[PDB]
RNA sequence: GGCGCUGGAGCGUCGGGCCCAUACCCGGCCGUCGCCGGCAGUCGAGAGUGGACGGGAGCGGCGGCCGGAGCCCCGCGGACGCUACGCCGCGACGAGUAGGAGGGCCGCUGCGGUGAGCCUUGAAGCCUAGGGCGCGGGCCCGGGUGGAGCCGCCGCAGGUGC
């Protein structure tokens, strides 16, 4: 039965290799399609603004639906409500970052913890840098580095997210399974901001760092990780 | 079997080929090169000889160990890199081109100005600030421990001998065979001897380097002089 | 010359000095053996800067090199010849010390047997 | 510093029998192996009951 | 035949006001009074050369009184041409205000 | 093992077997319980003690 | 049974030595002389041990027979091997592997025999 | 805060650099906690996300259209392991009075066992710019003095640590 069992193991290994090849091709084509979608959205915003300006009107862009929140103050002397909301945002340490889906409830929570955080609207590059350099998964309650696509697939494949690109797409374009994809990510442990901060104790619009800076959160992220 | 071909995928950036997967498929013509279907003797038999010793003997090579140590060390994991020194790529600073005047920073020839000829297989430079000028023979040196000046001579179309290699310039030693405990001093041979082959090579190289040095004024005086730091001058403000 | 251990890793000591007891320098009645300070105002206990350091578990040695002698072996105490053959199979990692109260004629035999068994002794010439 | 609380980190539960009964320890070894190498939750329940104390293992009447 | 090393002064250790990190030293190289001029000296070997009572072996020579603590420049310090140096052993405090030689050895030019 | 009781030969005063065999008593297959033996030994070694004060 | 006797003597034994954060067992048939269930030379139905010969040459390989488990006088069979080192190691390898007599002690016995033979050979100068 | 500072080392509004906390990031080591995680498969033939058979009818690559049995052996061989109260992996975490708990191959004294233990070829004790081990409690070894007793391990019991 030796020849037959050799044939069995060769057939099993070959089927496994073909399955891996098919999945890799699928991942490649999904990433290509995501690239097409990203450039379509980026050009669409410009085109809409251009036609409004040609007509002499104003094109108001959609209010951003994704935010990046970074806790900037430490854990000493925190009021109970601010402490609770920071725990619900999973910011239990200074220079911890989390993606937040923006709506009325989340925005009001951000207003509650406004002095303790700096938040803004990340762009595609910021999402890519954050997921690729500091992306860790919460797999079996453990902080596991996203070194393989199988780690994402085994935890989120039931939602259709099977690769780094799928995770980045779901985070960037806030999809149906954004809650699952975001909670799968361990909160980002960012370094100290290289080059320093302006003033962590005051709001951004008064020369400090706390509060909502609209899109300067990308500059903060570049210096931060 | 067939003749090996060139890569057919030019490298534009390290790790990335110029052509895609389908492009390289068409370039390789994989559409028609499709295939579907179609040791060492451990023991040796030797005639032992002698009457009624049986026919022969099946003598195995690599007999089992006579002794086993009380405990061993587990084997290492695999590193997918870490090439030996002989296989390392050799990098040369862009300021060091053949014919450049270099300044030695270490050794007995400290501060002397020599002429660069070629990088060797180990990356060590081969220099000869000609022996008639500053007593520096054909000698190896390290590019990390030299300063490449701006003055150069055109040492193209001169013949560096082929045998001038790392094995040629490698140091030789005498000690210590046939001697274990030192009760009689083995300090003999400590006087290094300049080989006649080395003298011939030095003469051959210098006879064709010197006329090009004399071709520009007082470069021979420059090479005879040694480099030094005056109290007013600072190496970061100096153009070499 | 000397017998060599199986492996000789670099032994890293987090601290090389001793943890002396607080105020053991000011009194002869206070030995240098470490005692945890439990005074209400004790600045050493409170860990003020520039004070005597207190031992804690962070100073623990690497488990691979713990109890290793500078030679790379680990010490085992033997009282007679019979307790020496337990190291016959631990030859390349454990070395024997003859106990301090073993007589000269007995430790001579212990040393000879250890030389036979290739077992290292850290005090081979100790009563002669 | 991290804003967490450490008072509930250590879960209080039996990881082994407090008894020194060697027969009990042998059959705890057996059911440790079975609970590890099988998916039967029955083996897990039996192992955790073997860990338990006498008051947590009350006698069962024939009736 | 020549000095062949740049003069520097051991200014002190890396420190705050009330904390001192002796594992790294601050060097003042002569003639270097701006941060942008310090790039040449990064990575250069530096030596604290001193004399003692007992003779020690000299590489390529007879034993003498000279001893060296070797080190190298790691990065620029401040804006005024200070550099930081790491030595094999932490520099003795008696060397503050004394000579350090920057040896040019790992040349990048 | 527990239900199996072998035959032990009775040895004569000269050290060799006398040909007589005794079935192993069932007490030699009883549970071996060092914890209970230690407990009983600990508590009974106190009973021969003589008071001091 | 071996496991029950191990639970009895794993910490209470006259052969047990606990010193210098180490532990050792000095029972006669213990290869590696370590306190362990696998290497204990008393609790197992079949055991193998290697000892130096009475004269300082060769080894004695002792194995436990199957029948007389409760009869210690005839429970052990001892053979003396006084061949060269390679032949001795081959003999021990064949006694353990070919007989399938505790194959998990094969390299322990081979290493112990090598140690004994190396100790027996005359010292150098 | 001192020296001092007045084209500022003062006051107001601002920029770029730079300095360093036990804070943040990366890495090493220690411990705790968690995964009630893995290992009885020591299974160099084990081979496992089904195999078995047993006859239907069929192709596919080799044995000129009929065709078929495989068993290791030119080597007889193959590291370590698993005190399972053991060993191994991964992740997070580490302030602490009063107080609580665990571990102690930390220490003292005596008892039952055990070490075919140590010792007048020198015990206990003591001294020591001697060599070390442990985070630590402490311990081992060398040298001296001393002159008759002492210790390890498994349990037991305290008039047990300044
Ligand atoms: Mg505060
Ligand atoms: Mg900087
Ligand atoms: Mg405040
Ligand atoms: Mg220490
Ligand atoms: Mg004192
Ligand atoms: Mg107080
Ligand atoms: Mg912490
Ligand atoms: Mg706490
Ligand atoms: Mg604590
Ligand atoms: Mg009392």
């Amino acid at each position: 039965n030796f020849a037959e069992l050799k044939i069995k193991r060769l057939r099993k290994k070959f089927a496994q290799k073909m399955l891996r090849k098919a999945r890799r091709k699928l991942i490649y084509e999904k990433a290509k399609h995501y690239h097409k979608e990203y450039r379509q959205m980026y050009r669409t915003e410009i085109r809409m603004a251009r036609m409004a300006r040609k007509a002499g009107n104003f094109y108001v862009p959609a209010e951003p639906k994704l935010a990046f929140v970074i806790r900037i103050r430490g854990i000493n002397g925190v009021s109970p409500k601010v402490r609770k909301v920071l725990q619900l945002l999973r910011l239990r340490q200074i220079f911890n970052g989390t993606f937040v889906k923006l709506n009325k409830a989340s925005i009001n929570m951000l207003r509650i913890v406004e002095p303790y955080i700096a938040w803004g609207y990340p762009n595609l590059k910021s999402v890519n840098e954050l997921i690729y350099k500091r992306g860790y998964g919460k797999i079996n309650k453990k902080r596991i580095a996203l070194t393989d696509n199988a780690l994402i697939a085994r935890s989120l494949g039931k939602y259709g997210i099977i690769c780094m690109e799928d995770l980045i797409h779901e985070i960037y374009t806030v999809g149906k399974r954004f809650k699952e994809a975001n909670n799968f990510l361990w909160p980002f442990k960012l370094s100290s901001p290289r080059g320093g901060m302006k003033k962590k104790t005051t709001h951004f619009v008064e020369g400090g760092d706390a509060g909502n800076r609209e899109d300067q959160i990308n500059r903060l992220i570049r210096r931060m990780n | 079997k067939g003749k090996p071909h060139c890569s057919r995928n030019p490298v534009l950036v390290r790790g990335i080929g110029r052509y895609s997967r389908s492009a390289m498929y068409s370039r390789k013509a994989m559409y028609k090169r499709k295939y579907s279907a179609a040791k060492v003797l451990a023991t040796v038999t030797k005639p032992v000889g002698g009457d009624k010793n049986g026919g022969t003997r099946v003598v195995k090579l690599r007999k089992m160990p006579r002794y086993y140590p009380t405990e061993d060390v587990p084997r290492k994991l695999l590193s997918h890199g870490k090439k030996p020194f002989s296989q390392h790529v050799r990098k040369l600073r862009a300021s060091i081109t053949p014919g450049t005047i270099l300044i030695i920073l270490t050794g007995r020839h400290r501060g002397k100005r020599v002429v660069f000829l070629k990088q060797l297989a180990s990356g060590l430079l081969l220099v000869t600030g000609p022996l008639v000028l500053n007593r520096v023979p054909l000698r190896r040196t390290h590019q990390k421990f030299v300063i490449a000046t701006s003055t150069k001579i055109d040492i193209s179309n001169v013949k560096i001998p082929k045998h001038l290699t790392d094995a040629y310039f490698k140091k030789k030693k005498l000690r210590k065979p046939r001697h274990q405990e030192g009760e009689i001093f083995d300090t003999e041979k400590e006087k290094y001897e300049i080989t006649e082959q080395r003298k011939i090579d030095q003469k051959a190289v210098d006879s064709q380097i010197l006329p090009k040095i004399k071709a520009i004024p007082q470069l021979q005086g420059y090479l005879r002089s040694v480099f030094a730091l005056t109290n007013g001058i600072y190496p970061h403000k100096l153009v070499f | 010359a000397a017998l060599r251990p199986l492996v000789k890793p670099k032994i890293v000591k987090k601290r090389t000095k001793k943890f002396i007891r607080h105020q053991s320098d000011r009194y002869v009645k206070i030995k240098r053996n470490w005692r945890k300070p439990r005074g209400i105002d004790n600045r050493v206990r409170r860990r003020f800067k520039g004070q005597i350091l207190m031992p804690n578990i962070g100073y623990g040695s690497n488990k691979k090199t713990k109890h290793m002698l500078p030679s790379g072996f680990r010490k085992f105490l033997v009282h007679n010849v019979k307790e020496l053959e337990v190291l016959l199979m631990c030859n390349k990692s454990y070395c024997a010390e003859i106990a301090h109260n073993v007589s000269s004629k007995n430790r001579k035999a212990i040393v000879e047997r250890a030389a036979q068994l290739a077992i290292r002794v850290t005090n081979p010439n100790a009563r002669l | 510093g991290v804003d967490i609380r450490h008072n509930k980190d250590r879960k209080v539960r039996r990881k082994e029998p407090k008894s020194q009964d060697i027969y009990l320890r042998l059959l705890v070894k057996l059911y440790r192996f079975l609970a590890r190498r099988t998916n039967s939750t029955f083996n897990q329940v039996v192992l955790k009951r073997l860990f338990m104390s006498r008051t947590n293992r009350p006698p069962l009447s024939l009736s | 035949s020549g000095r062949l090393w740049s003069k520097a002064i051991f200014a002190g250790y890396k420190r705050g006001l009330r904390n001192q990190r002796e594992h790294t030293a601050l060097l003042k190289i002569e003639g270097v009074y701006a941060r942008d001029e310090t790039e040449f000296y990064l990575g250069k070997r530096c030596a604290y050369v001193y004399k003692a009572k007992n003779n020690t072996v000299t590489p390529g020579g007879k034993p003498n009184k000279t001893r060296v603590i070797w080190g190298k420049v790691t990065r620029a310090h401040g804006n005024s041409g200070m550099v930081r140096a790491k030595f094999r052993s932490n520099l003795p405090a008696k060397a503050i205000g004394h000579r350090i030689r920057v040896m040019l050895y790992p040349s990048r030019i | 093992m527990a239900c199996a009781r072998p035959l032990i030969s009775v040895y004569s005063e000269k050290g060799e077997s006398s040909g007589k065999n005794v079935t192993l008593p069932a007490v030699f297959k009883a549970p071996i319980r060092p914890d209970i033996v230690n407990f009983v030994h600990t508590n009974l070694r106190k009973n021969n003690r003589q008071p001091y004060a | 049974s071996a496991h029950l006797q191990w639970m009895v003597v794993r910490n209470c034994s006259s052969f047990l030595i606990k010193r210098n954060k180490q532990t050792y067992s000095t029972e006669p048939n213990n290869l590696k002389a370590r306190n362990s269930f696998r290497y204990n030379g008393l609790i197992h139905r079949k055991t193998v041990g290697v000892e130096p010969a009475a004269d300082g040459k060769g080894v004695v390989v002792v194995i436990k027979r199957r029948s007389g488990q409760r009869k210690p006088a005839t429970s052990y069979v001892r053979t003396t091997i006084n061949k060269n080192a390679r032949a001795t190691l081959s003999s021990i390898r064949h006694m353990i592997r070919k007989n399938k007599y505790r194959p998990d002690l094969r390299m322990a016995a081979i290493r112990r025999a090598s140690a004994i033979l190396r100790s027996q050979k005359p010292v150098m100068v």
